[PDB]
């Protein structure tokens, strides 16, 4: 998910501006419910997350607001000790401890269209339920979470940040919400403001907190640090804050989870559009959802390096030349701006190709034998810090390649690629054009179980959010722009017809257009 | 197009987006649960299902693992009904509302479902159940529990295991904090050092 904030000082019309963007991914119907909700003294205008009774991503009278998770610290595994002679009883505070045993009864539709019972057996023990037990190694997993028994209570603080009417009862709300989620505010008088939520465990000091926390009894939590420990900023001096899902500020950690804030960060791509303007717009904020949204994020550290190596070489190989000025003019997208269903830019096949032989070589030796738990860290979809530090040859705790390794895979990733173009596409860059990658607004959600049909209309990948809002905060009213894909109403007729708001937003999703905020019931009864 | 529902005017947009003008919150906040059921009744039923661990009541065996998963981590109603209770009175009130309008839809759609049950439900074969406040909470955590939930320690405990056995425990270490740092002071952050000051380390 991505958010931006524009302060007053880095805004075209000196109004504060909020930009939404949850990546809840895609799906019919929607993840997302918009509505506008309008009684004495409370008017707001937006959408939230499918049966929440609030509005998380759009504006009241007073303030807009967005939110993109956290990836703080919520969540600790406990290794507990068995007992060799009962592997149901853990040893806690000086004494074995039976654990709770639970068996659930499942009803469950048979293939016969029957109902069929299953019962299956879980365990807790007092830090939370076992999601693993090695009785051969004496040992159980748990499960702690900060929020348990408060996420009431973080409804509750969403609810009162949809009736907030200042940054005092704004703030208030927040430091109230328990989950782990970062909360973007901007008003009409030009302020803005940032918060990491949550209720963050103060863990021991004799534990590494990448790791799970023995379960004996001497490392429990002592307890949750204040809110104003939160990170958390009121008009920070650059004027603006962007995030994408990365580190809230330099000395806030995550624990088992830091592998998402590394020094390759794919925020980098907001950073970049904000430090590159002057004052910006809402259509500014557009073009940068937009090349985030088709950039090959590996460009921003990797593309300079490679350039740099192959500069080195290109004297004695014309190869190297011509991949110099084509990586060069490249604007660093796989994008289809003439709809023919071709990425424009044929280098693009090349460093696709190039950074996944770079990828592979740099770490298939050493890391093959625990792929399956560290490939989805090394070529993270936000960043591949380790791969960038080693082959920039800057300091890391293992050497995983020497220097002249590192350049040596540089150039061989290159002329394996070319071979490759070469052999199945032809010479020249724009032979290479890769066709795009399509995607659909499908049955099932991030929750994992179906809950509906879905749809067959296929539209260009996009790393976006599953809707967007673009809001200017003016003296009057909020002001702006957004897309709710794939439309408002998910009913399906017993006969099989779509409801008309279906999938009535999906051309405007592909197409990079958008329908008017509506604040004002003169313009609402018009829309 | 406008009209009344109850005590509440609501305004569909072109795009069907509902525009709710109540007199108040708890005749807002029922309309507000009424629309939406309205639009997504079938989703927030699974959604529902989803926290309680009942998927495979409908889907069949292949949810029994994830609905497992749901009732081992998950709360009973009672639990929820605490939760609720510890709420400001007003916002407990709002969330009943918001129940008692996605059970106004239920109950007016059970009475036509020919017309009012969507597709899914009609090919599933069941009817819609009334709601509760402590649905509405389950709605909520299905998925925002999501965002926070993770075994990454134990997948970490894993990897340094394996490098461990694969290459002696002095490497391991090394490999690991490159992978899995302890705090990359050179990660993109979205407060600068310089965006404020923090008095206490003196300017
Ligand atoms: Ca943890
Ligand atoms: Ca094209």
């Amino acid at each position: 998910s991505n958010a931006m904030i524009i302060g007053a000082k880095k805004s075209k019309s000196g109004n504060a501006l909020l930009f939404s963007g949850p990546q809840v991914g895609f799906v019919a119907p929607g993840f997302l419910y918009e509505v506008g909700l309008h009684s004495p003294g409370f008017d707001m205008e937006g959408s939230g997350f499918i049966g929440y009774p609030f509005i998380m991503f759009g504006a009241n009278q007073h303030l807009a607001l967005t939110a993109t998770a956290g990836y703080g610290n919520v969540t600790d595994i406990f290794e507990e000790k068995l007992n060799p002679a009962n592997s149901t009883q853990y040893f806690y505070k000086g004494k074995w401890r039976n654990m709770e045993k639970r068996t659930e009864t499942f009803i469950v539709r048979g293939e016969d269209g029957k109902s069929k019972k299953i019962e299956e057996t879980f365990f807790h023990t007092v830090h939370g339920p076992v999601i693993s037990l090695d009785k051969e190694k004496n040992v159980a997993y748990s499960k702690s979470w900060s929020f348990r028994g408060t996420e009431a209570k973080s409804i509750q603080a969403y609810m009162k940040a949809n009736w907030a009417k200042n940054v005092k009862e704004f703030q208030q709300a927040a430091s109230e919400f328990t989950m782990s989620l970062n909360w973007y505010y901007a008003d009409k008088k030009g302020n803005i403001a940032y918060y990491h939520v949550g209720k963050y465990p103060i863990r021991s000091n004799q534990i590494d907190d990448r790791f799970p926390t023995p379960g004996t009894g001497e490392y429990e939590w002592k307890g949750f640090q204040s809110f104003a420990k939160n990170p958390q900023a009121i008009n920070p001096k650059k004027g603006y804050v962007v995030n994408w899902n990365n580190k809230p500020s330099k000395y806030w950690r995550n624990g088992e989870y830091s592998i998402v804030w590394g020094k390759d960060n794919r925020v980098q791509q907001f950073i970049n559009g904000i430090e590159a303007r002057g004052k910006v717009d809402l259509k500014d904020l557009n073009e940068i959802n937009y090349t985030a949204s088709f950039a090959q994020l590996r460009t921003h550290y990797f593309k300079p390096l490679l350039i740099k190596t192959l500069e080195k070489y290109q004297s004695e190989n014309k190869e190297y030349a011509y991949l110099v000025e084509q990586l060069r003019k490249w604007n660093n997208l796989k994008e289809d701006k003439n709809h023919d269903g071709y990425y424009d830019a044929g280098v693009a096949a090349f460093f696709d190709e190039w950074w996944n032989n770079t990828h592979d070589k740099l770490f298939n030796d050493s890391l093959g034998i625990v792929s399956d738990l560290t490939r989805e860290i090394t070529d993270h979809r936000m960043g591949a810090t380790l791969a960038y530090k080693v082959l920039s040859g800057e300091p890391t705790n293992y050497q995983w390649k020497s220097k002249e390794e590192a350049e040596k895979i540089i150039l061989e990733s290159t002329d394996e690629a070319l071979a490759k173009l070469h052999k199945e596409k032809g010479e020249e860059a724009d032979k290479w054009r890769a066709p795009i990658k399509t995607m659909t607004f499908g049955a099932k959600s991030l929750i994992a179980i179906p809950h509906g049909y879905g749809s067959k209309t296929e539209i260009i990948e996009m790393n976006r959010g599953s809707e967007n809002h673009y809001i200017e905060m003016t003296p009057k009213q909020p002001e702006g722009f957004n897309v709710t894909p794939p439309g408002q109403i998910g009913f399906i007729h017993k006969d099989g017809t779509l409801s008309e708001h279906y999938e009535d937003q999906l051309s405007l999703y592909a197409n990079w257009k958008f329908k008017p905020f509506l604040f004002d019931k003169k313009d609402v009864k018009r829309a | 197009d406008q009209k009344k529902v109850e005590n509440v005017t609501i305004i569909r947009d072109s795009y069907g987006v509902p525009h709710l003008y109540a007199k108040n919150k708890k005749d807002l906040y029922k309309a507000y649960g009424y629309v939406m059921a309205q639009d997504r009744l079938f989703q927030l039923e699974m959604f529902r299902r989803g926290n309680e661990g009942t998927v495979s009541e409908i889907f069949g065996e292949e949810y029994v693992t994830k609905d497992e998963q749901s009732r081992r981590d998950g709360y009973s109603d009672q639990e929820i009904q605490t939760m609720l209770n510890g709420l400001d009175r007003e916002t407990k009130q709002l969330i009943e509302q918001f129940a008692e309008g996605i059970t106004a839809y239920v109950n007016e759609a059970v009475k036509a479902p020919d017309q009012k049950l969507s597709k899914e439900f009609h090919d599933y074969g069941f009817l819609p159940r009334k709601w509760k406040a402590t649905d509405v909470v389950r709605l909520y955590m299905v998925s925002m529990t999501y965002f926070m939930d993770n075994h990454q320690e134990l997948k970490n405990a894993e990897i340094l295991a394996r490098l461990e056995r694969t290459y002696g425990k002095e490497k391991a270490v090394k490999m690991f904090d490159d992978l899995v740092w302890k705090n990359d002071l050179e990660a993109p952050t979205s407060i600068q050092p310089d965006d404020q000051t923090d008095i206490k380390k003196e300017g």
